[PDB]
C-alpha cells in the first residue's frame, strides 16, 4: 500500500489487485514503480533475497513482542 | 451625525461580485453530491421535526430557502428549468457555480465583469450549434423495434440496482406502462403502488387506476363485486353510524319524540345513502371512513361501497372514470358518476385491493410492486420513475446526445480549440468555460466512488482520438461509449441547461452592488 | 427563510456522526440481547415505572431527538410483524456493519462501494442460511412438535414457570382464526385481554370475543345456548338520550298520564325481543328496574353498559349488524353464539360476558390471568412473538438453528467468498462477516463468559468438529449444538434480518447531510 501510493497509484486498488492475482496466480505479481503500475515482477528485474524479508519479521516481531510485554517504566538513581 | 446610510448595509465593486460566486458555490454543494442515479442523499427538517429524505435537486432547493439574494437567483433558474424540462435543475445550478469558480480569481486580477459575459455568450452559442451537429435521430436504427430500443434504455438505468437481475421484466412493463397512455405523455398520470411481500416477478402492472384499500369495515360475503358498466362515485362525504361529521343532538321532554330523534338521526344516514341508490351509483368510493351500517345498506342493494380512500387516488380516479368530485350526495347525478369496463376486487398479496379498468377516460394506470420490505419498494418507486422519464423522453423528442458527460467533453474540446484560435481576452475565458464543463463527469464519478482523476484524464484522451460519445459508467469502472450503451438525453434538455446555467453566471457576474431598504 | 441558526452537518464527519448515533442506540441494545439479557429501566413522562428486555419495546419508549436514530426505531415498525422477538438482531447487527464500516471509511473507500459489498455479502449469507435449514412439518400438517418451538420461547420471559401451557393454546388459536395450509394468518383477528388475580396458568382460549362487561341484572339466565343476539344502541325500554333525559313532571295529573306511556314502551319493546326470535338483548346502555323486572318474567338475558369498540366487535364476532333502533330488527341482524356465560373473577365484580361459539371459529381471544398488571403486560408481549414464530412456521416450516450457529456458519462462507470479488467490496464483505459475529459475541458476553474464547472456539467446532453449525450454550446448559438444546430460529427471521440490517446501513451510508432550520 506504501510502494502503491509513492507509485503514483491508488493504494487500496492496487493491493487489491494484488490478492486476487496472489490466490488465482503466484508471487511474480507485484508492484513495478519504474513503469508505475502492476506487471510481472520477475520479468522487471526486480528481486531481493530471502533473508532480508525473513529477517524483517523475525526482528520486528522480537520488537513487538518486547514492546507488548511491558507493563511500565521506571527510573533509577 | 448626518450619516448617508443611516444603518443601510451596502456594499459594491469586486468585494460583492466574489462574495456573492462563493455564496452561489454554497448551493451547489447542498446538491453537488445528488447528480446522478446512484448520488448521495440529503436529509432535510423542518419544524414538523419530520425529516425528508432524497436526492433530488429540485425538492431540495425548494426546502432550503436560503435567504441570500444570489442564491435565490439560482433557485429560481430552476423552477423555470422544470417548466422548461422538468429535470436538470442539479446540472443548471452545479455547471452554473462552475463558470463562477473559474473565473474568481481573473475577477480578481482586474479583468472587468463584463467581458466575462462577452465569453459566455459566445461560448454558449458556439456550443448549442454543436450540440445540434453532433445530435442524432434515432427512429429505426437498423429497422429494430422502438420498443426494444427503449427497453435497452430502461435496462441500462435500473441496472445495478434492487431488481438488477428482474430488470427485464421490470423493463417490459415501463415500456408498456408509458405505451398505455395517449399522444400527451405524462409523467403524473402513471401512479406507483407498493404491496409488501413476496418475489418481483409477482410485480403487477394494473392497466387502470387503483389504491391500496385500507378499507377494513364489516359487510362481507355481499357485494358483487364485478361490475360490467358501473357508475363510479367520487364523494368525500362520511357515512358512519355514529360519525365525528354528522349527528344529531335534539334535547327534548317526551319519551315519544325520543323515537323520533333516534330515527332522525338514523334518517340523515339514511337519506344520504338513499341519494347514493337514487342516482343509481354501483361503486362507492369515499374519501373518509364508512360505517358497518352502511356497507350492509349497498349490500343489499346490490352495490359496492368503500371509503378510506386518498385524495390523490380519487383525483386519479376523476380523470379515469370521466366524473366529478362532489362532497355532497344530494346532487348526485350522471354529470359526476364514470363509466369502466371491468370493476373488480383483487387479493394481490392476501390484501383487499380495488382497481378499474378500461374506462373512457383511461388515461391513466398503476404499478403494484411486491418485495420484501418497504425500502425496496420506495427506491423502486423512484428508480423506475426514472426509466419512465426516459421512456417518456425518448419518444417525445428523438434528436439525443451521449449522456455521462460524453457531450460536456466534446464541448470542453470544441471551445478549448476555438478559443486558441480567439486573440483577446475570450480566449482564457472561452477556455475557463470548457474546463467547467468537466465538473459534470467529474462529479459522476465522485459521487459513485470511483477515481475521477484517472477516468476524466483517459476519457479527454479518448475525445481527442476522436471519441464523440464516449462518457461515464457508473457501474463498470472504466470509460464506455454511452450512444451504444443507449444511456441517451434529448439534445434540447442540454442546451436549455447552457442557455439557463450561462444565463445565471450572467446574471451574476453582471451585478456590482447590492442595494437594501431598511424597512 | 430561517437560514440563520440553521444545524447542519455534512463532509464524512457527518457519516461518521451518523454511525456514532447508531452505535449509540446498537450499544444499548446489545446488552439486552437473549434470554440473559440485561432488562432497562423506563421512566414514563407521567411518573409510571417499568422494567423489559424487550427490544421494540426499547426502541418504542426511546425518546430520541437524533435523525439518524429515528430512522432505526421505524424498522422496528417492519420487523416486529415478520420475527417479533429478535429486533434486537436487527439493531445490533446494524450497529456492527456500522462500526466496522468506520474503519472502510479511512481506508479511503466511498459509503456506497460499502453497502454494496453489504448487498452482495447478504446475499451470500441469505443464501448459506437456505442450505443449512431444517425442516419440522415437512408435508404433513402436525401439533406434536410445533408446540414444542414455542415452549421454549416463551421461557425467556417473565412467564416462565408457565411456558407449557399457553403454547398449546397459541397452536389451536392460529389454527382456528387460519388454517395452515391457507398460509395466512392475521394477527388483526387475534385479540388478547387480561385481569388481575389469579397465576398465569389459568389462561383460557375463548372462541369469539370476550368484554368486561355484565349482564342488565344477576336474575337473569347465565346461559344462553341458541344462537340468537339482538345488538341495539338503545335498550327495550322507554327511549331515552345518550346523557340525560330530564323529565318534566309539573304535578300528579302528568306522572299517571307518562307513566302509561312509558309503562306501554316497557311492555312494547320487551315483549318486541321475543318478535324478532331474539333470546339475547345486547344495548350500549343500562336497564331500569321496570325494564329487567319484565326481562326476568320474559327470561331474556340483556347486556348493560357495552362501550362503543366493543359492540363493534361482538357483531363481527358473533356475525350479527349493529342495528340502529329496535325498529330497523330482523332475522337477519340476529348474532350467532354457541354458548353465552358470565364469568366472575373470585370476588372481584367485574362479571366479563363470555360469548362462546362451542366449534370452530375464525376470531379468537386470549384471556391472561396473574398477579401483576406489567406482569400481564409483558405477557401479552410474549405471545405475540409466539404467535410470529408459529406464523413464520407455517409460511415456511424451515428453520435454522439459533443460538448463534446461523450467524458464525454465514461468517465462513461471506469470508471465502470475499475472495472472489476483486474490487473495493471485498473489505466490506470481509467487515460483513466480523459484523455477523458480534450477535453470538454478545451473547456470551450477556451470559458472563470471554467472548473471543467462546467465539473462536465455536469457528473451529464449526470448522473441524463437524459440518451442521453448532450454537453457544448461553443458558448454562451441558455443551454447545444446539440443536439438541431444542433452540431453533426461524429461516424468514434469519432472512429479514439480514435483509432489514443491509437495508438500514444502506440508507444511513446513502445519506450525507441533514438540515434543520433552529429557533430563530
Amino acid at each position: 500500500s506504501t510502494l502503491a501510493e509513492n507509485a503514483g497509484l491508488n493504494p487500496i486498488s492496487t493491493v487489491t489487485e494484488l490478492r486476487n492475482r496472489h490466490a488465482q496466480g503466484e508471487k511474480t505479481a507485484g508492484i513495478n514503480v519504474r513503469k508505475g503500475g502492476i506487471s510481472n515482477i520477475l520479468e522487471e528485474l526486480v528481486v531481493q533475497p530471502l533473508l532480508v524479508s525473513v529477517s524483517a519479521l523475525t526482528l520486528a516481531t522480537e520488537t513487538v513482542r518486547s514492546i507488548l510485554k511491558i507493563d511500565d517504566v521506571v527510573n533509577t538513581r | 451625525v448626518i450619516l448617508l446610510k443611516e444603518g443601510t448595509d451596502s456594499s459594491q465593486g469586486i468585494p460583492q461580485l466574489v462574495s456573492n460566486i462563493s455564496a452561489c458555490q454554497v448551493i451547489a454543494e447542498a446538491v453537488r453530491t445528488t447528480l446522478g442515479p446512484r448520488g448521495m442523499d440529503k436529509l432535510i427538517v423542518d419544524g414538523r421535526g419530520k425529516a425528508t429524505i432524497s436526492n433530488d435537486g429540485a425538492t431540495i432547493l425548494k426546502l432550503l430557502d436560503v435567504v441570500h439574494p444570489a442564491a435565490k437567483t439560482l433557485v429560481d433558474i430552476a423552477k423555470s428549468q422544470d417548466a422548461e424540462v422538468g429535470d436538470g435543475t442539479t446540472s443548471v445550478t452545479l455547471l452554473a457555480a462552475e463558470f463562477l469558480k473559474q473565473v474568481k480569481p481573473y475577477v480578481e486580477e482586474g479583468l472587468h465583469p463584463q467581458i466575462i459575459i462577452r465569453a459566455f455568450r459566445t461560448a454558449t452559442q458556439l456550443a448549442v450549434n454543436k450540440i445540434k451537429e453532433i445530435a442524432v435521430t434515432v427512429k429505426k436504427a437498423d429497422k429494430v423495434e422502438q420498443r426494444k430500443l427503449l427497453e435497452k434504455c430502461a435496462m441500462t438505468a435500473l441496472s445495478s440496482k434492487l431488481i438488477s437481475q428482474q430488470k427485464a421484466f421490470f423493463a417490459k412493463m415501463v415500456v408498456d406502462a408509458v405505451m398505455m397512455l395517449d399522444d400527451l405523455l405524462q409523467l403524473k398520470m402513471i401512479g406507483i403502488k407498493k404491496v409488501q411481500g413476496g418475489a418481483l416477478e409477482d410485480s403487477q402492472l394494473v392497466a387502470g387506476v387503483a389504491f391500496k384499500k385500507t378499507f377494513s369495515y364489516a359487510g362481507f360475503e355481499m357485494q358483487p363485486k364485478k361490475y360490467h358498466n358501473p357508475k363510479i362515485a367520487l364523494l368525500n362525504v362520511e357515512l358512519e353510524l355514529k360519525a365525528e361529521k354528522d349527528n344529531a343532538e335534539i334535547r327534548v321532554h317526551t319519551v315519544e319524540d325520543y323515537q323520533a330523534i333516534v330515527d332522525a338521526e338514523w334518517n340523515i344516514l339514511y337519506d344520504k345513502l338513499e341519494k347514493i341508490h337514487h342516482s343509481g351509483a354501483k361503486v362507492v368510493s369515499s374519501k373518509l371512513p364508512i360505517g358497518d351500517v352502511a356497507t350492509q345498506y349497498f349490500a343489499d342493494r346490490d352495490m359496492f361501497c368503500a371509503g378510506r380512500v386518498p385524495e390523490e387516488d380519487l383525483k386519479r380516479t376523476m380523470m379515469a372514470c370521466g366524473g366529478s368530485i362532489q362532497t355532497s350526495v344530494n346532487a348526485l347525478s350522471a354529470d359526476v358518476l364514470g363509466r369502466c369496463q371491468v370493476f373488480e376486487e383483487t387479493q394481490i398479496g392476501g390484501e383487499r385491493y380495488n382497481f378499474f379498468t378500461g374506462c373512457p377516460k383511461a388515461k391513466t394506470c398503476t404499478f403494484i410492486l411486491r418485495g420484501g420490505a418497504e425500502q425496496f419498494m420506495e427506491e423502486t418507486e423512484r428508480s423506475l420513475h426514472d426509466a419512465i422519464m426516459i421512456v417518456r423522453r425518448a419518444i417525445k423528442n428523438d434528436s439525443v446526445v451521449a449522456g455521462g458527460g460524453a457531450i460536456e467533453m466534446e464541448l470542453s474540446k470544441y471551445l478549448r480549440d476555438y478559443s486558441r484560435t480567439i486573440p483577446g481576452k475570450q480566449q482564457l475565458l472561452i477556455g475557463a468555460y470548457a474546463k467547467a464543463l468537466e465538473i459534470i463527469p467529474r462529479q459522476l464519478c465522485d459521487n459513485a466512488g470511483f477515481d475521477a482523476t484517472n477516468i476524466l484524464n483517459k476519457l479527454r484522451a479518448r475525445h481527442a482520438q476522436g471519441g464523440t460519445w464516449y462518457g461515464v459508467d457508473i457501474n463498470n469502472e472504466d470509460i464506455a461509449d454511452n450512444f451504444e450503451a443507449f444511456v441517451w438525453e434529448p439534445a434540447m434538455v442540454r442546451i436549455n441547461a447552457l442557455t439557463a446555467a450561462s444565463e445565471a453566471a450572467c446574471l451574476i457576474v453582471s451585478v456590482d452592488e447590492t442595494i437594501k431598504n431598511p424597512r | 427563510k430561517d437560514q440563520d441558526r440553521k444545524s447542519r452537518l455534512m463532509g464524512l464527519e457527518a457519516l461518521k456522526s451518523h454511525i456514532m448515533a447508531a452505535k449509540a442506540v446498537a450499544n444499548t441494545m446489545r446488552t439486552s440481547l437473549g434470554p440473559n439479557g440485561l432488562d432497562k429501566m423506563m421512566v414514563d413522562k407521567d411518573g409510571d415505572v417499568t422494567v423489559t428486555n424487550d427490544g421494540a419495546t426499547i426502541l418504542s419508549m426511546m425518546d430520541v431527538d437524533h435523525q439518524i436514530a429515528k430512522l432505526m426505531v421505524e424498522l422496528s415498525k417492519s420487523q416486529d410483524d415478520e420475527i417479533g422477538d429478535g429486533t434486537t438482531g436487527v439493531v445490533v447487527l446494524a450497529g456492527a456493519l456500522l462500526e466496522e464500516a468506520e474503519q472502510l471509511l479511512d481506508r479511503g473507500i466511498h459509503p456506497i462501494r460499502i453497502a454494496d459489498g453489504y448487498e452482495q455479502a447478504a446475499r451470500v449469507a441469505i443464501e448459506h442460511l437456505d442450505k443449512i435449514s431444517d425442516s419440522v412439518l415437512v408435508d404433513i400438517k402436525d401439533t406434536e412438535p410445533l408446540i414444542q418451538t414455542a415452549k421454549t420461547t416463551l421461557g425467556s420471559k417473565v412467564v416462565n414457570s408457565c411456558h407449557r401451557q399457553m403454547a398449546e393454546i397459541a397452536v389451536n388459536a392460529v389454527l382456528t382464526v387460519a388454517d395452515m395450509e391457507r398460509r395466512d394468518v392475521d394477527f388483526e383477528l387475534i385479540k388478547v385481554e387480561g385481569k388481575v388475580g389469579g397465576r398465569l396458568e389459568d389462561t383460557k382460549l375463548i372462541k369469539g370475543v370476550i368484554v368486561d362487561k355484565d349482564f342488565s341484572h344477576p336474575q337473569m339466565p347465565k346461559k344462553v345456548e341458541d344462537a340468537k343476539i339482538a345488538i341495539l344502541t338503545c335498550p327495550f325500554e322507554p327511549p331515552k338520550p345518550k346523557t340525560k333525559h330530564k323529565l318534566d313532571v309539573t304535578s300528579v295529573e302528568d306522572y299517571k298520564a307518562l307513566q302509561k306511556y312509558e309503562k306501554e314502551k316497557f311492555e312494547e319493546m320487551i315483549q318486541q325481543i321475543k318478535e324478532t326470535g331474539a333470546n339475547l338483548a345486547i344495548c350500549q346502555w343500562g336497564f331500569d328496574d321496570e325494564a329487567n323486572h319484565l326481562l326476568l318474567q320474559n327470561n331474556l338475558p340483556a347486556v348493560r353498559w357495552v362501550g362503543g369498540p366493543e359492540i363493534e366487535l361482538i357483531a363481527i364476532a358473533t356475525g350479527g349488524r349493529i342495528v340502529p333502533r329496535f325498529s330497523e330488527l330482523t332475522a337477519e341482524k340476529l348474532g350467532f353464539a354457541g354458548l353465552v356465560q358470565e364469568i366472575s373473577f373470585g370476588t372481584t365484580k367485574d362479571k366479563m360476558l363470555v360469548i362462546e361459539q362451542c366449534k370452530n371459529s375464525r376470531a379468537v381471544t386470549i384471556f391472561i390471568r396473574g398477579g401483576n398488571k406489567m406482569i400481564i403486560e409483558e405477557a401479552k408481549r410474549s405471545l405475540h412473538d409466539a404467535l410470529c414464530v408459529i406464523r413464520n412456521l407455517i409460511r415456511d416450516n424451515r428453520v435454522v438453528y439459533g443460538g448463534g450457529a446461523a450467524e458464525i456458519s454465514c461468517a465462513l462462507a461471506v469470508s471465502q467468498e470475499a475472495d472472489k470479488c476483486p474490487t473495493l467490496e471485498q473489505y466490506a464483505m470481509r467487515a460483513f462477516a466480523d459484523a455477523l459475529e458480534v450477535i453470538p459475541m454478545a451473547l456470551s458476553e450477556n451470559s458472563g463468559m470471554n467472548p473471543i474464547q467462546t467465539m473462536t472456539e465455536v469457528r473451529a467446532r464449526q470448522v473441524k468438529e463437524m459440518n451442521p453449525a453448532l450454537g453457544i450454550d448461553c443458558l448454562h446448559k451441558g455443551t454447545n449444538d444446539m440443536k439438541q438444546q431444542h433452540v431453533i430460529e426461524t429461516l424468514i427471521g434469519k432472512k429479514q434480518q439480514i435483509s432489514l440490517a443491509t437495508q438500514m446501513v444502506r440508507m444511513i451510508l446513502k445519506i450525507d447531510d441533514i438540515r434543520k432550520p433552529g429557533e430563530s
